[PDB]
RNA sequence: UGGAGAGUUUGAUCCUGGCUCAGGGUGAACGCUGGCGGCGUGCCUAAGACAUGCAAGUCGUGCGGGCCGCGGGGUUUUACUCCGUGGUCAGCGGCGGACGGGUGAGUAACGCGUGGGUGACCUACCCGGAAGAGGGGGACAACCCGGGGAAACUCGGGCUAAUCCCCCAUGUGGACCCGCCCCUUGGGGUGUGUCCAAAGGGCUUUGCCCGCUUCCGGAUGGGCCCGCGUCCCAUCAGCUAGUUGGUGGGGUAAUGGCCCACCAAGGCGACGACGGGUAGCCGGUCUGAGAGGAUGGCCGGCCACAGGGGCACUGAGACACGGGCCCCACUCCUACGGGAGGCAGCAGUUAGGAAUCUUCCGCAAUGGGCGCAAGCCUGACGGAGCGACGCCGCUUGGAGGAAGAAGCCCUUCGGGGUGUAAACUCCUGAACCCGGGACGAAACCCCCGACGAGGGGACUGACGGUACCGGGGUAAUAGCGCCGGCCAACUCCGUGCCAGCAGCCGCGGUAAUACGGAGGGCGCGAGCGUUACCCGGAUUCACUGGGCGUAAAGGGCGUGUAGGCGGCCUGGGGCGUCCCAUGUGAAAGACCACGGCUCAACCGUGGGGGAGCGUGGGAUACGCUCAGGCUAGACG
């Protein structure tokens, strides 16, 4: 007895699953990179941080991880990685981090 | 978007419109940004349509969109005339 | 309402001869020329000293019944006059005299103000060419009060304007008898009206 | 223009924070008497530079914490413990009226 | 351009003092009465419960289909299949559903008002500017097959398109880490490193249109923060554990104790915390000479809410009235396993109540959404209907008409009154009856031009055969309250402290201007009264503007805390105070003028305003503060 605006609801569900996935990836990768920064493995750490930043910006392309908020996540990731490698040294791969 | 449209201010069977700049999302008799003219459809007085041309040109320059009736009334006041 | 009913009983009650029938208030038949006491069973009895409220109420009722204006319009006109700048009483009188029915009476088109009211209401009077049928219409200085061309053949208008030949009009009015028209030249001053009313008494009556 | 008040530091017992008491005179809205009211503001002292009794200027600032919305602009005059003593006696009188 | 008082304590008086009345107002209700129209207005109670219909959709110029039908092809026929086309149906996809509309529950709060801050922020569509769109890949519906369920609906398998999703490239540019410079909270620039772009469709078809991507700016809308203002009770005096702060994090577009770890012990309060009660707030509105009091309905702004409570998803934007989830109460279906629902949208039903409307017409106008457009949707809106609920206009006749009919009421029995009132005479013509008959409506669109400017053309009226105009044309609703004083209006009879009246003083127990009726009179009039409520008078919470010896009121006395108040002279500052300039003070309303409906109510245009607050500059007499000095107060 209702109107077909239920269609909107359906779409949201799809979009929901689309978003939760991307974020769930980003978070995961971030953690991974930070681990390698704590253990001193700088090459792999930066190599994974590059992919994390890429996934962040790709999520920002759509309505999932829009706005800056994406820049916020990128900033926090790069800061934490550079800080943890400074506790060990030798930024081997020279990836996302500026000279 | 911001639009240039008419607001109804006369009484019943006595319509009087204010040509007005307002946000489209607001009610037609609600808080507008600026009154840029007035319009009397029944032609009761010899001055039944007045428009501030420079102000209308400004609001069109900044990105306002008039209604078909509003655009007609403006065109009658030479807002778009470039002769 | 219009109080419609006996009128010369007001000629009697107000103690001053009013002119509500036009004629017959000039003829020795007004019942004021022969019975100056107020109406009722207790009219010929010795009157007691009236209170101040009695005096002011009687004066206001006199001035109001002279024009035949209801209490609503009367109080409205008075408040309008008190809002304006100037003497409240003279402005109130100028407003009352500016009514279309009163102007028709003053211009001699009708013998009484109520006959003038009927002449206006039935569309027999025009203002600046356009027909006007509202007694409460306010005449502005310069307005031409004429008789409808379709009504200029009526017997009563013929009689009234045939009697107006040679009669003078108020200093604030002009009259053309052949064309059956006239002009409201200006607002009448207090010195132009010979009404038996003290305006300050009415001002004090509404001051309460 | 960001509001700039002037008051007395009456509490340095917090970390990087000072309680500045600010008075104000104004005619009474109905009785015309010039009355004197006061208000305590929690201001930001990121250097622990200001101490008790210091009369300081305070400036409207970006929120630092809940109830902390002001920064200490500059020092008007050094420690004058008289106003502090007045405030402390005003507070101490409250214990005498309980029951 | 503004200010009235009166009745009432006494045998009489002056005062004090309360009560009452005259005034104005209402989203009103009730009684009696009730003719017309215009404009407004109409659940104040149960934010109780709701049958039924409508109220939010729209795009085939994003994409592929199903069903029904037609036409033309490949074929000799059949089978099979291809193309075009019409209708219909949903689907995938985009935009809108966050606006508009309703309501006052809850909230004493940065909720609102006002003035500021954002170097701590966002903004779809819209406008301006710079640049770009290369190649490849994939999935889910529709649909086909099967299963489960009474139903709502649900599950599995398989095929497929795109402006759906993904990868690589191009890096105008932008994002981030780090460094430098300017600037000063996270603003702007610069370098290296790294990371990030896109979608096609339509034709009048190789040229345009609707779009797409990245970036800067505009515009609009909003988020957050701060100063000041915002009811009653102190028979609420102490409140606080995320409490106050810090550090580091999480989170958001963004600050924040918003949230979380760890550390410090703070934070608030008689300048009224906390608690209780009440209540959306304002522009304004009513009243008032003003100050002030009262109030927040209609209209406009902001807030909050969508049966009660909680929660996230999607999105530029929601913690989403007609979206989703869970708990509770309720109603309905039920194969008893489980489901469906949410008028404080329009109208209507029912309950409550003293009381509040039509289950109406229309997309013509204005406004909104989608669309290139045609157009579609719009219970927004424009209208009509009902209700003297309010305001305004108007009618129920006009003129003549007896020293005065009758009836009725008084009466000194002479007469007086109802009263020119009536009947009557002449006159106009409310209603009605005909005919004409609108403004509101010129744009979108089409044609020319260049899809621009400009010109031209055509369509479209719910109200409604309404308004209005012309002709014809009948004397044709009046009621309600009061008549002792305040307070305008008096006699007769009946009644006999009875029956009753009464706002206050008070009237009635035999001859009542007070009861009841009559005659007469007074006041208003399609109204008149009553009740309720607000302001008024009331200088009766006294800032303007009161008091305390005996009228209500000096604390039993002291010491003294906070607080209030502060002698004379000089100087510094300029906080109070004052001045100038400037910003702000939306519109509506209020005031003034002119104008439009024949007037008015109603409405339009223009004018003038204004405290407060922000900013810049200035003054220093007084109050303030600091420094110094004096001795008349005070102390020794
Ligand atoms: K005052
Ligand atoms: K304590
Ligand atoms: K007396
Ligand atoms: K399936
Ligand atoms: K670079
Ligand atoms: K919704
Ligand atoms: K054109
Ligand atoms: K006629
Ligand atoms: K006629
Ligand atoms: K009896
Ligand atoms: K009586
Ligand atoms: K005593
Ligand atoms: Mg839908
Ligand atoms: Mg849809
Ligand atoms: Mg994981
Ligand atoms: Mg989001
Ligand atoms: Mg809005
Ligand atoms: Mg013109
Ligand atoms: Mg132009
Ligand atoms: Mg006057
Ligand atoms: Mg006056
Ligand atoms: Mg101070
Ligand atoms: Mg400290
Ligand atoms: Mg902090
Ligand atoms: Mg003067
Ligand atoms: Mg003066
Ligand atoms: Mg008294
Ligand atoms: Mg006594
Ligand atoms: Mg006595
Ligand atoms: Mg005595
Ligand atoms: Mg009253
Ligand atoms: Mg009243
Ligand atoms: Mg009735
Ligand atoms: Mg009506
Ligand atoms: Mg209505
Ligand atoms: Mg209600
Ligand atoms: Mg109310
Ligand atoms: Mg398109
Ligand atoms: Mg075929
Ligand atoms: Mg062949
Ligand atoms: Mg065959
Ligand atoms: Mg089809
Ligand atoms: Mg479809
Ligand atoms: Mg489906
Ligand atoms: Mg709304
Ligand atoms: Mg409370
Ligand atoms: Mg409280
Ligand atoms: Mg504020
Ligand atoms: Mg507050
Ligand atoms: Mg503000
Ligand atoms: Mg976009
Ligand atoms: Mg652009
Ligand atoms: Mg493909
Ligand atoms: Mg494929
Ligand atoms: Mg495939
Ligand atoms: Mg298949
Ligand atoms: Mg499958
Ligand atoms: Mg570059
Ligand atoms: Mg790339
Ligand atoms: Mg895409
Ligand atoms: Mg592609
Ligand atoms: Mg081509
Ligand atoms: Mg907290
Ligand atoms: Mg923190
Ligand atoms: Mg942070
Ligand atoms: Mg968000
Ligand atoms: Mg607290
Ligand atoms: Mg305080
Ligand atoms: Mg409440
Ligand atoms: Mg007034
Ligand atoms: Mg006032
Ligand atoms: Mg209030
Ligand atoms: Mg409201
Ligand atoms: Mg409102
Ligand atoms: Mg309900
Ligand atoms: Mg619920
Ligand atoms: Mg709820
Ligand atoms: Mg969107
Ligand atoms: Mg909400
Ligand atoms: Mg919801
Ligand atoms: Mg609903
Ligand atoms: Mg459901
Ligand atoms: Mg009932
Ligand atoms: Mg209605
Ligand atoms: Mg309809
Ligand atoms: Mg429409
Ligand atoms: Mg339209
Ligand atoms: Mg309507
Ligand atoms: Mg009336
Ligand atoms: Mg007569
Ligand atoms: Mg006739
Ligand atoms: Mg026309
Ligand atoms: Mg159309
Ligand atoms: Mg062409
Ligand atoms: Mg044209
Ligand atoms: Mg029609
Ligand atoms: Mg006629
Ligand atoms: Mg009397
Ligand atoms: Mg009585
Ligand atoms: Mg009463
Ligand atoms: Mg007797
Ligand atoms: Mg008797
Ligand atoms: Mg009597
Ligand atoms: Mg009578
Ligand atoms: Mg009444
Ligand atoms: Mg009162
Ligand atoms: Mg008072
Ligand atoms: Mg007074
Ligand atoms: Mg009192
Ligand atoms: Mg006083
Ligand atoms: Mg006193
Ligand atoms: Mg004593
Ligand atoms: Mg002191
Ligand atoms: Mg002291
Ligand atoms: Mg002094
Ligand atoms: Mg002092
Ligand atoms: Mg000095
Ligand atoms: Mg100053
Ligand atoms: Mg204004
Ligand atoms: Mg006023
Ligand atoms: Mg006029
Ligand atoms: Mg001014
Ligand atoms: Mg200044
Ligand atoms: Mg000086
Ligand atoms: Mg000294
Ligand atoms: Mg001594
Ligand atoms: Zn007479």
């Amino acid at each position: 007895r209702n109107l077909s605006a239920l269609k909107r609801h359906r779409q949201s569900l799809k979009r929901r699953l689309r978003n939760k996935a991307k974020k769930s990836a980003i978070k995961t990768l971030s953690k991974k990179a930070i681990q390698l920064a704590q253990e001193g493995k700088a090459e792999e750490a930066l190599k994974i941080m590059r992919k994390a930043e890429s996934l962040i910006d790709k999520a920002a392309k759509g309505s999932t991880l829009h706005k800056n908020a994406a820049a916020r996540r990128k900033s926090r990731l790069m800061r934490k990685v550079r800080q943890l490698l400074e506790a060990a040294g030798a930024p081997l791969i020279g990836g996302g981090l500026s000279a | 978007m911001v639009k240039i449209r008419l607001a109804r201010f006369g009484s019943k069977h006595n319509p009087h419109y204010r040509i007005v700049v307002t946000d489209a999302r607001r009610k037609r008799d609600g808080k507008y940004i600026e009154k840029i003219g007035y319009y009397d459809p029944r032609k009761t007085t010899p001055d039944w349509l007045k428009v501030d041309v420079e102000r209308a040109r400004y609001w069109l320059s900044v990105g306002a969109q008039p209604t078909d009736t509003a655009r007609r009334l403006l065109r009658q006041a030479g807002v778009f005339r470039q002769e | 309402g219009r109080y419609i009913g006996p009128v010369c009983r007001l000629c009697r009650r107000e103690g001053v001869k009013l002119y509500l029938k036009g004629e017959r208030c000039y003829s020795p038949k007004c019942a004021m020329e022969r019975r100056p006491y107020p109406p009722g069973q207790h009219g010929q009895k010795r009157a007691r000293r009236p209170s101040d409220y009695a005096v002011r109420l009687r004066e206001k009722q006199k001035l109001r019944r002279i024009y035949g204006i209801s209490e609503r319009q009367f109080r409205n006109l008075f408040e309008e006059a008190s809002k304006k700048k100037g003497v409240t009483g003279s402005v109130f009188l100028g407003l009352l005299e500016s009514r279309l029915d009163n102007v028709v009476y003053r211009l001699g088109f009708a013998v009484s103000r109520r006959q003038a009211r009927q002449l206006v209401r039935h569309g027999h009077i025009t203002v600046n060419g356009r027909r006007v049928d509202l007694p409460s219409y306010r005449v502005r200085p310069g307005d031409e009060i004429a008789v409808a061309e379709k009504s200029r053949n009526l017997e009563l208008i013929r009689q009234n304007l045939e009697a107006m030949k040679g009669r003078k009009v108020g200093p604030w009015l002009s009259l053309d008898v052949e064309g059956m028209k006239g002009k409201f030249l200006r607002l009448p001053d207090r010195e132009d009206l010979a009404l038996p009313v003290n305006e300050q008494l009415v001002i004090e009556f509404y001051s309460r | 223009p960001k509001k700039v008040l002037t008051g007395v530091v009456v509490s340095d017992k917090m970390q990087k924070t000072v309680t500045v008491l600010v008075e104000r005179q104004f005619p009474h809205p109905l009785y015309g008497k010039v009355i004197k009211r006061s208000k305590k503001y929690l201001a930001h002292d990121p250097e622990e530079k200001y101490k008790l009794g210091d009369v300081v200027e305070i400036i409207e600032s970006r929120p630092i914490s809940k109830r902390k919305r002001f920064r200490v602009l500059r020092l008007v005059e050094s420690g004058r413990m008289d106003l502090v003593e007045k405030y402390l006696i005003r507070r101490q009188n409250y214990e005498s009226l309980s029951k």
